[PDB]
């Protein structure tokens, strides 16, 4: 129901050994669970700051996760669709090589050598979106600056309350799953060099020996 | 070309902000100068990409440079650093070097 | 926003004001239909009901060319750039399926669908 | 131009929206750039804004310590090659001639770090404790974001308006100069060269002399 | 003397003019130095003011635990695995294990990742416990972040005045301790030695070995 | 020998910079009439 | 040789500078005037 996730006895960062919550965090907002053990979230204005950045970082870091793995996830046996530019943290040389930046390993999508070109534009466009983001134009303008739904949402679904409670708070746990994966993903990266999916691949073959115990060394200043 | 300037001169508005607003001006309107500046200049630089366009892209333009007694020939790596092209706009105007 | 620069009785026309008089325009265009910019020299125009008439036939025709039309640039271009499209070009597109000829759908991003659906069917 | 009051610039233009309620346009520097709104505290807001100015003030300094040096060095100034890039001019103080101001034998030539350290520690240890308390010997009891009267001999701060829009002037410069410089540790750490000498190579050919062509130098390796 | 206005400060007579209004010196190892104005809010006061608490005790567990063995190697005469702090986590990857006093009979231990379950499980249990400040009656009392009963067998939790200068004490070897880790993490990383052989070394020669003669080890180029 | 140079081009910049900045500074003010 | 002579006559030279010291006392002699002019603007 809504009460077990906010209602004064809702769910926590601890379940029932949550004693000490903070005052101020009632689970009137999507999630509260009460993790502020630094109080960074003291002031309320502030709190609301924090929970917007929140929204935005979520929902841009659950299309960064889902995103990670897609070309690797098409990657084929031997890659005439891509080659060293299946990986994540290898994508942005898929501009400087012979052929340009093609989505899907063909030159009929995409197609672009201008990467400064591609940059301009993007900086614009989304420079611009972000303007209506923080002011408001075409889709609205005095809506609620987290939650407006009203070009944005036209497949109804956002209707009922009980329903935005629950897929909200849904939302907020999406999003911070993809947070903390996209934080497994930039130290996998650092620590090894490896694409997620081959790495997962070498685990499941053998997860003994294999682990970040393997890699443990290869920080050590010899 | 003609045909349009008799219309103007004779049929055309007398005075043209009362009607076209995009087209009347004081001489005091400096913004809209600026305006009209910029038009004139947005096609200049129009003409300029158009001769670029034919060095570039279709294939024209003698150089007599080239080898034999000189060609036609289609410019590919054209010079376009800012320090040859400003020392060459800001150099003295003698036998030297010659300025322009 | 800014209706009165296409509605109303002071409105574009097909010709200007220097050249074209506010009163040489038919009395069944008065400033009420979008694309309303008074050239009607022929007699087809007649009267505003018959305008009405033929406005869905105008409307449903303009929709079904600006399919038309992207529908014609788009796979044709895809063909030209190397995507396989087999018949990207327009008017030969019904000349691929008479014996035992397919089709093939290049749905962004992630077309390239082989169709084995039968013209009869079709 | 209005850099005061509610209608002063803001950090977006048109699209800024709303400025915060907080921040209605007292000081300068003013644009309503507070998306996660650090400074709620009125004395929070004091101390980032000490903060802010004294980061400014050294970084115009920074800012001007690190362009001359070498702009001298390639102006027939005779610097070692090894000081003459900013961030190996700590390493000048480990060769025989010592360091050579200007490249001069019998210019500060000094050879001890550590005494070097030590004397500044104390000088600036004491300058800086002097800022702390607002009093110092000769000098009464007065504004400690703003001091003057010995440090004005010029007496350019008795104009009220002129005053302001040179402190509006002072705190934009300063952000200019903090922009560099961040810039300038970005390139350190990244080009490895000087400042000056990317853009002298930038402007050999900017089509592919930019930071474009440092994007595949800090990808790992398994 | 460390409270009350008269109380000792972050920079003596230079720190004698401006402080800070919500800096009373109530609160041990107050000498007011808040000049970024990270912390204005009473409730940031607590959980912050907490979490220094614990950085100090764990500070002091991790330099009392970092000189140890290598103390123990040298000027001593007792060998391990591997004596160096930071190189201590390799060690178990060889035959010989997890080693106490140089001798097989103790521990002897070669499951990194059973070992490593049971300790994110006891210590799971126990922080829970800390921020629970009791549950269910057992210990659901008390301070949370000055302890005393269950924890001070000793009895020195009385006599308010001492234990409070004792308390200041605490949080004054606390913060000295975040900077001898903090120095053994960084002198791993500029240096890769271990801390008492860096000691025993700039004994020899300090003209010769300083930070400086490593300064130019992270120059790019 | 070119110090001679460095001289007579000093003098030059002082002397169009006068020039310059004379004629940037309020130049058409400078008349008895009513403008 | 028989003599020391400048040497740079032609060569393409921007505004006929040879060494950077000419340029810098160009702009030295400019923004001195231009600081002049900038800081006693406005008649007063
Ligand atoms: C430097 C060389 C360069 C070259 C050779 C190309 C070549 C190409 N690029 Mg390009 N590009 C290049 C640089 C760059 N591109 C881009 C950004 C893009 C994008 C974003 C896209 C391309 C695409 C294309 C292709 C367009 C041809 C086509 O499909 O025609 C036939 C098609 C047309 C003539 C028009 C079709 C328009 C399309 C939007 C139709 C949509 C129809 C729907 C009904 C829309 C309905 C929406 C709403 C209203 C309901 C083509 C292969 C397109 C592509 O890959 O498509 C698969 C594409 O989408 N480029 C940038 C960044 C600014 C570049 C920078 O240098
Ligand atoms: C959040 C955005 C973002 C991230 C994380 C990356 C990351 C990367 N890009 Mg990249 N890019 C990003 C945006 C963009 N890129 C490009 C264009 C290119 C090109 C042209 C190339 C790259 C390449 C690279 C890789 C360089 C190798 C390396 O070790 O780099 C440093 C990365 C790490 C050490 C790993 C850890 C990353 C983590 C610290 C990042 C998260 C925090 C950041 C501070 C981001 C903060 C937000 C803002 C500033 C972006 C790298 C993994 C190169 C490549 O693929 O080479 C094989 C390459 O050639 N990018 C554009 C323009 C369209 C972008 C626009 O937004
Ligand atoms: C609605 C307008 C329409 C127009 C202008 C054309 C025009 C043409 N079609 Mg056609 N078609 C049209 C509708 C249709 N065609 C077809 C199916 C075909 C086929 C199968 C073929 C043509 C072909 C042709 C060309 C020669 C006949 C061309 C002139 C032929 C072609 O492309 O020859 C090269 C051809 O083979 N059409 C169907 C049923 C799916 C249609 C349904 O409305
Ligand atoms: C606050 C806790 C904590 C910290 C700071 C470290 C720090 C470190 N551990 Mg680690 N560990 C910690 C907890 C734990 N470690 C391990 C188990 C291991 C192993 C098995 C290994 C390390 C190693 C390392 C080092 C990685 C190489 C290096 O120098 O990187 C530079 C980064 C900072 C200086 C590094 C200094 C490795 C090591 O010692 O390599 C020589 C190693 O092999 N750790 C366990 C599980 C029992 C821990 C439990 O809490
Ligand atoms: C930068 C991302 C980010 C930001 C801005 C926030 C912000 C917020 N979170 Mg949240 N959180 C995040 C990530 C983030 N979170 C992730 C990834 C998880 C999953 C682990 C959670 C799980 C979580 C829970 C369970 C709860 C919150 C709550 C809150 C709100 C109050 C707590 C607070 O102010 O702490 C301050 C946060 C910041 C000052 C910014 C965080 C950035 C830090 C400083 C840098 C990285 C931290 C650390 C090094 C990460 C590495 C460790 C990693 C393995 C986890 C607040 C608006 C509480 C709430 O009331 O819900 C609304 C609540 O109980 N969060
Ligand atoms: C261009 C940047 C800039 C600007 C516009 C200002 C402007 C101002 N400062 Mg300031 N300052 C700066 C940089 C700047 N400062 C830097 C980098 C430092 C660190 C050294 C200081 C430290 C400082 C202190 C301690 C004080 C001020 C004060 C003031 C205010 C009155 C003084 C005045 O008007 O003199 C005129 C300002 C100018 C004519 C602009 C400066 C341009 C000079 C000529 C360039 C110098 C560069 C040159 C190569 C020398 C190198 C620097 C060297 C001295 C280290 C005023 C609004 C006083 C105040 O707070 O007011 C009550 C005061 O107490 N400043
Ligand atoms: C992580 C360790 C830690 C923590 C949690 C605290 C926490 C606290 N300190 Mg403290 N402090 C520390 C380390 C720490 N300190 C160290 C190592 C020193 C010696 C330099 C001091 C010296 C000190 C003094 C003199 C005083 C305090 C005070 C306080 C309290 C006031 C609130 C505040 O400081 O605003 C918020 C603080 C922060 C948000 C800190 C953020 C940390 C970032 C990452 C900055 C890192 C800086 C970098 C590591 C510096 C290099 C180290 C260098 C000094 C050698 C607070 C509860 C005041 C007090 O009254 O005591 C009760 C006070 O008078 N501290
Ligand atoms: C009026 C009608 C104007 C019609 C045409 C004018 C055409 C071009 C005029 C400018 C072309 C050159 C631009 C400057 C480059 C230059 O002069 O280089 C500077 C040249 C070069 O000087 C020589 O260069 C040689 C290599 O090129 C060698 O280096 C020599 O050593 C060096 O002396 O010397 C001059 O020409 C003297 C310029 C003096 C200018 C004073 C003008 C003051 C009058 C009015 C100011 C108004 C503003
Ligand atoms: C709350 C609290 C309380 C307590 O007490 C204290 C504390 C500790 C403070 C806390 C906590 C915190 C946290 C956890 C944080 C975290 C953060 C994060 C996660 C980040 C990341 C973050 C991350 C992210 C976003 C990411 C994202 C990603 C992305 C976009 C990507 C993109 C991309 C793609 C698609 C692909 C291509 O090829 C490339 C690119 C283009 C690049
Ligand atoms: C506002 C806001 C709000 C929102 O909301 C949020 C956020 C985002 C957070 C924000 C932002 C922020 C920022 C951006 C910040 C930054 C700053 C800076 C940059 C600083 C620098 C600053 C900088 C600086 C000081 C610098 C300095 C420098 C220096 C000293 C140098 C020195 C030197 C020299 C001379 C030379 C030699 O050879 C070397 C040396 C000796 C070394
Ligand atoms: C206080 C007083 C009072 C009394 O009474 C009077 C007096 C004496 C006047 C005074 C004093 C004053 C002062 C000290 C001043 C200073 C200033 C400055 C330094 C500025 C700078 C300022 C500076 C600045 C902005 C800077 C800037 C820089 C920059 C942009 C850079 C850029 C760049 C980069 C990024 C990189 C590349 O690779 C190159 C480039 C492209 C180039």
């Amino acid at each position: 129901t809504i009460n077990q996730f906010y209602g004064p006895d809702r769910n926590k960062w601890l379940g029932p050994y949550s004693t000490n919550t903070p005052p101020y965090l009632t689970g009137e907002f999507p999630g509260d669970y009460g993790w502020d053990t630094a109080g960074l979230s003291a002031d309320p204005e502030t709190f609301k700051r924090y929970r917007e950045l929140e929204l935005i970082h979520a929902r841009w870091a659950l299309l960064g996760a889902l995103g990670m793995v897609t070309p690797e996830l098409l990657q084929d046996d031997d890659g005439i669709m891509f080659g060293e530019s299946a990986i994540w943290f290898k994508a942005g040389a898929a501009i400087f090589q012979e052929g340009g930046l093609n989505y899907l390993g063909n030159p009929s999508l995409i197609h672009a050598q201008n990467i400064v070109a591609t940059l301009a534009v993007q900086v614009v466009l989304m420079g611009l979106v972000e303007g209506y983001r923080v002011n408001g134009g075409p889709a609205g303008e005095g809506l609620d600056p987290l939650y407006p739904g009203e070009a944005f949402d036209p497949l109804g679904l956002a209707d009922d309350p009980e329903a935005f409670a629950e897929l909200k708070v849904k939302e907020i746990k999406n999003g911070r799953l993809a947070m903390f994966a996209c934080l497994g993903f930039f130290v996998q990266a650092i620590v090894t060099g490896k694409g997620p999916i081959e790495n997962l691949t070498d685990h499941l073959a053998n997860p003994a020996e294999n682990n970040a115990f393997a890699y443990a060394t290869k920080f050590t200043p010899q | 070309l003609g045909f349009g300037g008799v219309y103007h001169s004779l049929i055309g508005p007398e005075t043209l902000e009362e009607s076209y607003p995009f087209f009347g001006y004081v001489w005091k309107d400096k913004n809209k100068m600026t305006n009209i500046l910029g038009y004139h200049l947005i096609i200049l630089g129009c003409g300029a990409w158009l001769l670029v366009l034919k060095a570039l892209y279709f294939g024209g333009v003698y150089d007599t440079w080239a080898p034999g007694g000189g060609d036609v020939r289609i410019i590919s790596n054209p010079t376009t650093n800012a320090a040859i092209i400003f020392g060459y706009i800001v150099k003295s105007p003698f036998g030297g070097d010659g300025w322009i | 926003p800014d209706l009165e620069k296409w509605y109303g009785p002071d409105r574009k026309l097909f010709l200007p004001g220097g050249l074209l008089d506010r009163d040489d325009v038919p009395e069944y265009l008065n400033g009420e239909l979008a694309g309303d910019y008074g050239y009607d020299p022929l007699g087809l125009g007649k009267d505003e009901e018959q305008v009405e008439k033929y406005r869905a036939n105008e409307l449903l025709h303009a929709r079904w060319a600006m399919l038309a039309a992207a529908g014609i640039i788009i796979p044709e271009g895809l063909q030209a750039n190397g995507a396989d499209i087999k018949g990207g070009t327009w008017f030969e597109t019904g000349a691929e399926m008479l014996n035992g000829g397919t089709l093939n759908y290049f749905a962004v991003p992630f077309g390239v669908v082989q169709n084995p659906l039968p013209l009869a069917a079709v | 131009s209005a850099w005061y009051g509610p209608d002063r610039p803001l950090f977006l233009g048109s699209l800024s929206g709303e400025p915060p309620s907080y921040l209605t346009g007292e000081f300068p520097g003013d644009y309503g750039w507070d998306t996660a709104g650090l400074s709620a505290d009125p004395t929070t807001f004091a101390r980032y804004r000490t903060i802010e100015l004294i980061h400014a003030r050294w970084a115009l300094l920074g800012a001007l310590g690190i362009i001359t040096p070498e702009l001298l060095a390639k102006n027939g100034v005779p610097f070692s090659e090894d000081g003459a890039i900013w961030f190996k001019a700590g390493a000048e103080i480990f060769k025989e001639g010592g360091l050579n101001y200007l490249g001069n034998e019998n210019l500060i030539h000094a050879q001890s770090i550590l005494a070097t350290l030590a004397v500044q520690v104390i000088v600036m240890g004491a300058a800086e404790g002097f800022r702390a308390n607002g009093e110092a010997p000769g000098v009464e009891g007065l504004d400690p974001l703003y001091p003057g009267g010995p440090f004005d001999p010029l007496g350019l701060a008795d104009d009220p308006e002129a005053f302001a829009e040179l402190k509006v002037k002072e705190i934009k410069n300063g952000r200019l100069a903090m922009f560099s410089c961040l810039g300038f540790f970005v390139q350190a750490i990244v080009t490895g060269k000087g400042p000056i000498q990317n853009l002298q190579d930038h402007l050999a050919d900017p089509g592919v002399n930019n930071a474009f062509a440092s994007a595949t130098k800090f990808v790992p390796t398994p | 003397e460390f409270y009350g206005p008269d109380r000792a400060k972050f920079l003596g007579p230079f720190s004698e003019n401006d402080t800070p209004e919500y800096l009373t010196g109530e609160f041990p190892g107050d000498y007011g130095w808040d000049t970024a104005g990270l912390s204005a809010d009473p409730q940031t006061f607590a959980r912050y003011r907490e979490i220094e608490l614990i950085h100090a005790r764990w500070a002091l567990l991790g330099a009392l635990g970092i000189l140890t063995p290598e103390l123990l190697s040298q000027y001593a005469g007792v060998q391990f695995g591997e004596p160096v702090w930071f190189k201590a986590g390799a060690q178990i990857f060889a035959a010989g294990g997890l080693n106490y006093l140089g001798n097989e009979s103790l521990i002897h231990a070669q499951s990194i990742i059973a070992t490593l379950a049971v300790q994110v499980v006891l210590m799971g249990l126990a922080e829970a416990y800390r921020a629970n400040g009791g549950s269910e009656g057992f210990l659901d009392d008390l301070d949370t972040l000055y302890p005393g009963g269950a924890f001070d067998p000793l009895g020195l939790a009385d006599d308010p005045d001492t234990f409070a200068e004792l308390k200041v004490k605490e949080i004054k070897n606390g913060r000295l301790a975040m900077f001898s880790c903090l120095g053994f993490f960084v002198q791993a990383i500029v240096t890769g030695k271990g801390p008492v052989q860096n000691l025993t070394d700039h004994l020899a020669d300090p003209t010769v070995n300083n930070a400086f003669a490593s300064a130019t080890k992270f120059t790019p180029g | 020998m070119l110090t001679l140079k460095i001289f007579v081009y000093t003098v030059v910049t002082f002397f169009v910079g006068l020039f310059i900045f004379g004629f940037l500074s309020n130049d058409p003010s400078r008349n008895p009439g009513k403008g | 040789l028989v003599d020391d002579r400048m040497n740079g006559d032609g060569t393409g030279l921007p505004f006929g500078v040879n060494d950077g010291i000419l340029g810098w006392v160009i702009a030295g002699t400019l923004g001195t005037i231009w600081a002049i002019y900038f800081v006693s603007q406005k008649d007063l």
